[PDB]
């Protein structure tokens, strides 16, 4: 009864018909992620097919879908750059939370949207206490890797990051961010360096935060 | 003169008259709409062997 490709058949089937809503494309990605599904491409393949296909798109359904391609390692620059177009319409609608899901999801593919990044960092520090510090670090990877040289943002995300410490995920991604902006700011780089010897949980943290010392030139830790 | 007396208008013109234009068979509105639904069947079905998805949405793989 646990049956995990004869639901991959049933998944295969619902985005295979005619009329997929944006609710059906979402929670299809979402649960192929989730079942961990890099083997099976074609089938990744027909979910980014409706994903382009789908017309309505309200906030929540939007943030589940490009959640979904950004942790499942899926990357189509077509169907995810289109997808900043349900963004920047949504924009205004969108929750705090689900704002940094956006941005990172589609700076982190690389689409060079610059009325996206700058309504998302406007909106990111007209409420720089609306945001948490995970959120505040995702807005700068994906501004920063969306091709924006936003300074702007990175100093008031260097307030947050002064202000309170944060997690280890959440200080290698702003490492990250701030390592291809090439910033190698002292104040804000120690400020994130003191939250990796509380132990972090992923190697991919740690990875990152070693790529992104080196790329700035600091020391190891 | 008893021939002027007959109909002056022939029988030939009284066939080439009323039998003026070949009359559209009830048939050829089917198999020549058939024959153009064909193709419709054949690029746009999903199940013909020749669909014109792939060619004109190519599959992402």
């Amino acid at each position: 009864e646990n049956d995990v490709p004869a639901i991959l058949k049933e998944i295969d089937s619902l985005v295979s018909r005619e009329a997929v809503s944006a609710k059906e494309v979402s929670d299809a990605a979402v649960a192929l992620t989730y079942l961990q599904v890099k083997a099976n491409r074609r089938l990744w393949g027909k979910v980014l097919e409706k994903a382009g296909a789908a017309q309505d798109y309200d906030a929540a359904s939007l943030t589940n879908l490009l959640w979904a391609i950004n942790t499942g390692g899926v990357e189509h620059f077509k169907t995810v750059a289109e997808l900043a177009g349900p963004a920047v319409s949504l924009l205004p609608s969108l929750s705090p939370v689900q704002l940094s899901i956006v941005v990172e999801a589609l700076g982190g593919a690389g689409v060079k949207n610059y009325e996206l990044y700058n309504k998302a960092s406007a909106v990111v520090v007209s409420k720089i206490g609306e945001f948490k510090p995970a959120e505040i670090a995702r807005v700068l990877y994906g501004v920063a890797f969306g091709g924006v040289n936003d300074v702007a943002l990175a100093k008031a995300a260097g307030k947050v990051f002064a202000s309170t410490e944060v997690d280890s995920r959440t200080a290698a991604q702003a490492l990250y961010a701030l390592a291809k902006l090439g910033r190698a700011d002292k104040a804000t780089v120690d400020a994130l360096l003191k939250s990796f010897k509380k132990g972090t949980e992923s190697a991919s943290d740690a990875a990152a935060a070693s790529f992104a010392l080196g790329s700035l030139s600091f020391k190891a830790e | 003169d008893r021939v002027l007396s007959l109909p002056a208008v022939s029988k030939n013109q009284v066939l080439e008259n009323v039998f003026h234009t070949a009359p559209k068979a009830p048939v050829e509105h089917l198999e020549k709409m058939v024959s153009a639904n064909s193709k419709v069947y054949d690029a746009l079905n999903l199940q013909s062997k020749r669909v014109l998805i792939w060619q004109v949405k190519p599959a992402l793989f």
